[PDB]
RNA sequence: CGUGGAGGUCAGUGACGAAGCCUAGACCGUAAGGUCGGGUCGAACGGCCUCUAGUGCAGAUCUUGGUGGUAGUAGCAAAUAUUCAAAUGAGAACUUUGAAGACUGAAGUGGGGAAAGGUUCCACGUCAACAGCAGUUGGACGUGGGUUAGUCGAUCCUAAGA
């Protein structure tokens, strides 16, 4: 099984997948790109404003043949969309992700995610019809997606080094008669 | 609760089309019981399968 | 709920099913005898004979009492004769009979309700020639062994189980009745059920349970309270697993939670009949369309089924009702019960003779003897 | 408060047609019916009624005639809601024309 | 020089981890390369001296299978029209029931046969693939039932024909 990048501590870690249902992968990556840097309760409020169309994430992956929107000056780039059928399917990562730690001894207020994972959903046997000699596959992609909560910042401690270097005799000497006339 | 059946029986009773018969939304827990020929007939005296007002044509013109 | 919770009236009519079926019940065992003796009388016994003698006895009796009073009177069970190893439930339909045979044991069951309350009664008992060829053999002998051993335990069961009242759990009648099985060497027929009845209502689900740990957990405990009845069951056995061989049914009781519409005219024709009957669990004796009709029914659940298990070579019953109320004497509330079986539950202790006896002196059996005595 | 006030305000569903379609006309009304709540009473969730759906298709499409008279009754909504629980209610009367009428409260009287 | 394979030998190595793959790890050589470490993996492996020739690789419109940019793209216009309410459901513009508004106007999407097809019709249950949006319904899937004839046909007979 595993999962991703470790950046953080996986005993205090939940997740959660969201496969075999509909909504595409790359859909749900750009609202997973945005949602780096909100703090877990900013993604749950979020959830009704695009019910009703309000807030869409900056497709600026996504270009060609993608019309714009008013929705532009949030960010930058005036080319968003609203991930509607998503946020049934977005809630079922989450939601569950909070009573998964609440086992654990964990408060899902802290934990926001950070590092969230995507991949592509496995086929099966699906083929096209078209014009005969242009028969491949009906094969697509459904989801994979599944997001990794993190802690916030505790207890940074930069820790500065000692930092050696190379000193010369004529340095030690050069130093101690800079401290008989300043110091 | 597909109920196209009981009105397509009930075109092999008599001679009654599918869009002349008047059944009741409110009776919701008898029908589906009755998913038959068994309880139609019966269901017309007590007064519950009815006709009333068709649009028909006339030749008091002629 | 239910106002006018207790009434006087409820009581009599307890009181007088009970009167009555304590009185088929006798009548039928007097009737019990083998079908040798049978013949010389001209008269066979079989299993239903007396099956169908009993029934027709509980709707005349009944007759009688609140006849064509508006509510309803009749036979709350079938009745039932099971015998040696046959467990229970088992009423024959005209279509294989049982040839009673001297030494036999025989278990009678039997209900009868008025206006929906029900008595409910049981007894064994050794089936012995007639008397005019025997003079008084069979009453100068003893019934020995296992018979004996199983019919005294049961008994003893039962006794123990009309001490065992409101303020009481089920769970100790189920304690007890392990500890006197086990006095002869007998055991409880696992996972057997009494009842906590009511009006119209033989199944109730407060229960006291005959159980193996699976069903220990399942089992609710509960515990018994003034104005409660019970039909209390006591099923022993020789041998303690009860199973169902390969009979046919024939007891059944409509289910009024379930409810489906039925495809087949006939089977809607039947539930319209059984749903008009009065007790729960009508035998399908009362013949021929109704074995289609069941067979519909019985798959979608609106009948449930009482089945015939079977212990070959090793069961004993004693079943009777109780009212259980609240009295006050000498200004003290306690609770007493009341048997309505009667005479009809009652067998004849000098008849059985066992090797063993409930034994206080080890700690295990100790208190039992005081609770019987 | 749920307030709940009887009111009967003025509105034609013949008139207001423009670049839309005489076979498309309902789904404009669906913005429409919750526009008009939304503008007065305050809600999205509109629950209409089987007589009120034939105050709209009297005689054909536009089977409206002149000025008509609908009757809106804000109520109270529970069952588990997930909108706003008071929702409008249009009450179809008979009228033929609405001539010096602008607004009518009806009380339980 | 490398790979596959046979014979002989260091009576080799081998769960103290073979061989194969990756390696912004190193040494030697002008060029063909090999060895070591770590990770993954857990069963028989490698060098030298010989023999064998269907061993190595950017293209022959080369063969078969699979995967991109284009691209979250073009297309989704023959046939007037959707909307409201109720039941069920986590979820409904579209299946069921009722009402209103309409299309086709027996030369129609009607109602009866032959050919092809032989369980695609009827009942119940289910929604993981397919059903190019949706769809609890269905011609998808699983579990059952119905096949009753002296008489309308066929079989028998005849022309063409074999």
């Amino acid at each position: 099984a595993r999962y991703g990048a470790t950046s953080t501590n996986p005993a205090k870690s939940a997740s959660a997948r969201g496969s075999y249902l509909r909504v595409s992968f790359k859909n749900t990556r750009e609202t997973a790109q945005a949602i780096n840097g909100w703090e877990l309760t900013k993604a749950q409020k979020y959830l009704e404003q695009v019910l009703d169309h309000q807030r869409a994430i900056p497709f600026r992956r996504f270009n060609s043949s993608i019309g714009r929107t008013a929705q532009g000056k949030e960010f930058g780039v005036t080319k968003a969309r609203w991930p509607a059928k998503s946020v049934k399917f977005v809630q079922g990562l989450l939601q569950n992700a909070a009573a998964n730690a609440e086992a654990k001894g964990l408060d899902a207020t802290k934990l926001y995610v950070s590092h969230i994972q995507v991949n592509q959903a496995p086929k099966q046997r699906r083929r096209t019809y078209r014009a005969h000699g242009r028969i491949n596959k009906y094969e697509s992609s459904p989801s994979h997606i599944e997001l990794v909560v993190t802690e916030k910042e505790e207890a940074v401690a930069k820790a500065a080094e000692k930092k050696v270097v190379r000193l010369t005799s004529r340095q030690r000497g050069r130093i101690a008669a800079q401290k008989r006339i300043a110091a | 609760a597909n109920l196209r059946t009981q009105k397509r029986l009930a075109a092999s009773v008599v001679g009654v089309g599918k869009r002349k018969v008047w059944l009741d939304p409110n009776e919701t827990s008898e029908i589906a019981q009755a998913n038959s020929r068994n309880a139609i007939r019966k269901l017309v005296k007590n007064g519950t399968i009815v006709k009333k007002a068709v649009t028909v044509h006339s030749k008091s013109r002629t | 709920k239910d106002k006018n919770i207790l009434q006087e009236s409820v009581l009599n009519k307890y009181r007088t099913a009970g009167q009555i079926a304590q009185t088929a019940l006798k009548y039928v065992t007097s009737l019990i005898n083998d079908s040798y003796h049978s013949k010389t009388t001209q008269r066979q016994l079989t299993v239903p004979e007396l099956c169908l003698l009993t029934d027709s006895f509980i709707l005349t009796r009944l007759e009688q009492y609140y006849k064509n009073k508006v509510n309803e009177r009749g036979i709350a069970i079938p009745t039932t004769i099971d015998i040696d190893q046959i467990s229970g439930g088992w009423c024959p339909e005209i279509d294989v009979t049982g040839t009673l045979r001297p030494g036999d044991l025989v278990k009678i069951t039997l209900g009868v309700h008025i206006d929906g309350y029900t008595s409910e009664v049981s007894h064994t008992m050794v089936i012995y020639p007639v008397d005019e060829t025997k003079p008084i053999l069979q009453p100068t002998g003893p019934l020995l062994g296992g018979k004996a051993d199983a019919v005294a335990a049961a008994h003893i069961a039962m006794e123990t189980v009309v001490a065992l009242s409101s303020g009481i759990t089920g769970q100790l009648i189920r304690t007890i009745v392990d500890t006197i099985a086990r006095s002869y060497n007998c055991g409880v027929v696992p996972g057997s059920r009494v009842r906590r009845i009511r009006r119209f209502l033989a199944g109730q689900n407060e229960g006291i349970v005959a159980f193996t740990n699976v069903s220990a957990i399942p089992s609710d405990d509960f515990v018994v309270q003034s104005g409660e009845v019970y039909l209390i069951d006591l099923k022993m056995a020789s041998l303690h697993k009860a199973g169902e061989l390969i009979a046919r049914p024939g007891a059944y009781v409509r289910d009024f939670a379930q409810t489906h519409i039925l495809k087949l005219k006939t089977s809607r024709q039947l539930l319209t009949k059984i749903d008009k009957q009065g007790v729960y669990p009508f035998k399908l004796s009362h013949l021929k369309s109704f074995r289609l009709g069941m067979s519909e029914i019985s798959n979608n659940y609106l009948c449930v089924e009482s089945p015939i298990q079977i212990a070959t070579s090793t069961v004993a019953r004693e079943c009777n009702t109780i009212v259980l109320c609240d009295s006050s004497v000498s200004t003290t509330d306690r609770p007493e019960l009341l048997r309505l079986t009667g005479g009809s539950k009652t067998c004849q202790p000098s008849w059985i003779h066992s090797q063993h006896e409930l034994n206080p002196q080890d700690s295990i059996v100790q208190g039992i003897f005081q609770l019987a005595t | 408060l749920k307030d709940v006030v009887t009111r009967e305000y003025t509105i034609n569903l013949h008139k207001r047609l423009h670049g839309v379609s005489f076979k498309k006309r309902a789904p404009r009304a669906v913005k429409e019916i919750k526009k008009f709540a939304k503008l007065h009473m305050g809600t999205d969730d509109v629950r209409l009624a089987p007589e009120l759906n034939q105050a709209i298709w009297k005689r054909g499409v536009k089977g409206v005639e002149y000025r008509l008279r609908l009757r809106i009754s804000r109520k109270r909504n529970e069952e588990e809601d997930a909108k706003n629980p008071l929702f409008s209610y249009v009450e179809p009367v008979l009228v033929a024309s609405a001539k010096g009428l602008q607004t009518v409260v009806v009380e339980e009287d």
